[PDB]
């Protein structure tokens, strides 16, 4: 009876699974290269003095 | 005189020094208070983010 249904029931999830597939491989191929920057603040709190340039 | 104008010369530049002091901590106390309001921002932003998150969980 039923080799045609078990068939395209197969292929169907097979097409969607092989997408699936296609895109997550490479996106856990660039999954550590997704990275950002920091954005690190001076706020000059370092300084014990006057600069030497001649805006201040 | 000497003793005035030397005792203000260091008085006033330990006040330049105190006043830039004030300034550049000054300038952090506002440099800090950004970063504080940029991450207590993002902070918020990750608690209504995170609310949001949650409520779409």
């Amino acid at each position: 009876m039923q080799a045609l249904l078990g068939a395209r029931a197969k292929e169907s999830l097979d097409l969607r699974a092989h997408l699936k597939q296609v895109k997550k491989e490479d996106t856990e191929k660039e999954n550590r290269e997704v990275g950002d920057w920091r954005k690190n603040i001076d706020a000059l709190s370092g300084m014990e003095g006057r600069k030497k340039k001649f805006e201040s | 005189l000497d003793k005035y104008s030397e005792a203000l010369k260091d008085a006033q530049e330990k006040l330049e020094l105190a006043e830039k002091k004030a300034t550049d901590a000054e300038a952090d106390v506002a440099s800090l208070n950004r970063r504080i309001q940029l991450v207590e921002e993002e902070l918020d932003r990750a608690q209504e983010r995170l609310a949001t998150a949650l409520q779409k969980l």
